[PDB]
């Protein structure tokens, strides 16, 4: 913000803030995949039991 | 639609735009940093000066 424009501000700001939220959706996507797997063994050791 | 008007010095004409500062900027007429519409400058020595 210290050294460059506020006009001109806008754009650069707001290429880093898409950035860090393009790069939470890659960590929740994983989750998203790895909730998915450990429910099998949440299914099948509700079996065993 | 609002037309302001004044007249500067040559020097300091750079210095209406958005996000400047300085003896004319902070001092005597400031523009705000979301400004729309556009300004037009030209130079005048034969009447003034």
């Amino acid at each position: 913000f210290s050294r460059l424009d506020k006009v001109e501000a806008e754009v650069q700001i707001d290429r880093l803030i898409t950035g860090r939220l393009q790069s939470l959706q890659t960590y929740v996507t994983q989750q998203l995949i790895r909730a998915a797997e450990i429910r099998a063994s949440a299914n099948l050791a509700a079996t065993k039991m | 639609v609002y037309a302001d008007s004044f007249v500067i010095r040559g020097d300091e004409v750079r210095q209406i735009a958005p996000g400047q500062t300085g003896n004319i900027a902070d001092y005597n007429y400031k523009l705000p940093d979301d400004f729309t519409g556009c300004v037009i400058a030209w130079n005048s020595n034969k009447l003034d000066s």
